[PDB]
């Protein structure tokens, strides 16, 4: 039933989006926390999220509710995870791999991202901040 | 040099040295605060080599992140960025007799394998919440 609805957006894209995790933080859509949110259609906004060492860029991830947000998260170092507490977003973030997930926030508030995937001694404190605008 | 490594600091603390509220603490007008403490300079190196991880409260603002363990960088590089940031904002000019970070101080700490989770205690021991 999930594949027969827009709920399938919470599932990572089937298309491969491999890039260079070394310069992805210096050159590219993940090299600027300002132009991270780019409109890609009617009420559709693509947000590039860079998941580096114990951090997430941009932060806090401010996005509008009632719109289709195309989250494109990638890692420039080790493996990470994009599990937003309070949502259905649970996708793995690999190094140099752009995990694309389409979400639609129907409720505002502050959400914390839980990085399930290991990463150093402070992997448990790797909590990103998401703020959906009402 | 210090500028080359500064590019890495900009990834979280930005080029403004303000950071992100609730994620990354500020450096401008904060390094001097630590440099004035007994062992504050050592902490600055430890927080770079290994890091820190908790919910520190700077100026009443609490965060929830982790310092990046720049152990992959050379001792000279680690000291270079420290000297660069301290002189960049001029925080090193707000202390009496600022001693430039030397690779020697980095080496002595690099030999002592610690964890960012343990550094949290060391930081709080200095009175830093
Ligand atoms: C994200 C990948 C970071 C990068 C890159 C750098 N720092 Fe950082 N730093 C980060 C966090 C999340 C924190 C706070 C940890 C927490 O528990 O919330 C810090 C902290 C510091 C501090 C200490 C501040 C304090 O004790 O009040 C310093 C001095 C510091 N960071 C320095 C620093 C330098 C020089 C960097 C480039 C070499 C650098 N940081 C990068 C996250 C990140
Ligand atoms: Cu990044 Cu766990």
């Amino acid at each position: 039933y999930t594949l027969a609805t827009h709920t399938a957006g919470v599932i990572p894209a089937g298309k491969l989006e491999r890039v260079d995790p070394t310069t992805v933080r210096q050159e590219g859509p993940w090299a600027d926390p300002a132009q991270a949110v780019v409109q890609t259609g009617p009420n559709q906004y693509t947000v590039y999220v860079l998941a580096f060492a114990f951090g997430y860029q941009p932060n806090p991830i401010e996005v509008p509710q009632g719109a289709e947000i195309v989250f494109k998260i990638t890692s420039p170092d080790v493996i990470h995870g994009f599990h937003v507490e309070g949502t259905n977003i649970n996708v793995e973030v690999l190094p140099g791999e752009v995990s694309t997930v389409r979400y639609t926030f129907k409720r505002p508030g502050e959400y914390r991202i839980i990085c399930n995937q290991y990463c150093g001694l402070g992997h448990q404190n790797m909590f990103g901040t998401i703020v959906v605008k009402e | 040099d210090g500028a080359k490594i500064y590019a890495q600091c900009a990834g979280c603390h930005q080029q403004n040295g303000q950071g992100i509220p609730g994620a990354f603490p500020p450096l401008a007008g904060h390094v001097a605060e630590i440099l004035a403490k007994e062992g504050g300079r050592e902490y600055l190196i430890l927080v770079l080599l290994y890091g820190l991880q908790g919910q520190i409260e700077v100026k009443g603002m609490k965060y929830n992140g982790v310092m990046s363990s720049f152990a992959q960088l050379k001792d000279e590089e680690i000291a270079a960025v420290l000297n660069h940031i301290a002189t960049a904002w001029g925080d090193a000019k707000k202390v009496k007799g600022f001693k430039p970070f030397t690779a020697e101080e980095v080496k002595k700490l690099r030999a002592k394998k610690l964890t960012p989770q343990q550094v949290l205690a060391e930081r709080k021991k200095l009175g830093l919440k």
